């Protein structure tokens, strides 16, 4: 528990989790089912 | 594991039970359809048993 | 790829080529499964230099 | 463009359930996508009996 590099969306927030692999489902509920919105970006280079 | 049975007869007599009719029992006359269980057309991939 | 991985690899194809034929004239009334397939078809060759 | 028919002989009690699918007219099936380790494999496949 603390917060040095632990992402977050785009106005002030920490982060903590994972996931590893391939291809047919994550873009397999757009065909199917989730949404999408914007354009910003920041995480530390140090 | 899922594991599949293959040979008896049970020598009930205890369960008669039912669903279909009179629609039903070979072509003429007497009513044996008591065929019990001998061995097994089983299918493969993609058509075929 | 192995014998079997070659083998239905194999009887893949024979599964696709039987359903995936006319897809353009059998799934008309679903709009989202011609997207679906075609966005496989621009996304599965190898771009160029 | 009429086309044609071929008949081909084969016994009487034969596996009905067998033309329910993409069969192989044959009744043995073959075809050169059937190998991995030798070469004159096509042979035995088609006709050793």
């Amino acid at each position: 528990m603390v917060s040095r590099i632990t992402h977050t969306n785009t106005r002030g927030r920490q982060v903590d989790g994972v996931l590893v692999t391939t291809a047919t489902l994550k873009r397999q509920l757009l065909q199917g089912i989730l949404q999408i919105d914007d354009t910003a970006a920041d995480v530390p280079v140090t | 594991t899922f594991i599949m049975p293959m040979g008896v007869f049970q020598a009930n007599s205890m369960d008669r039970y039912t669903r279909h009719a009179g629609d039903f029992s070979t072509v003429s006359e007497q009513d044996p359809r008591q065929f019990p269980p001998q061995g097994i057309f089983f299918y493969n991939k993609d058509g075929i048993l | 790829l192995n014998r079997v991985a070659r083998a239905a690899l194999l009887s893949d194809l024979k599964r696709r080529v039987c359903a995936d034929m006319f897809f353009m004239t059998r799934h008309a009334r679903e709009p989202r499964l011609i997207s679906a397939y075609l966005s496989d078809m621009v996304s599965c060759t190898q771009p160029s230099v | 463009q009429a086309s044609v028919c071929e008949f081909v002989a084969m016994p009487v009690s034969t596996d009905l359930q067998y033309f329910r699918t993409a069969c192989n007219p044959r009744g043995r099936a073959s075809g050169m996508l059937y190998m991995g380790d030798r070469d004159a494999d096509i042979e035995a496949i088609m006709f050793d009996h």
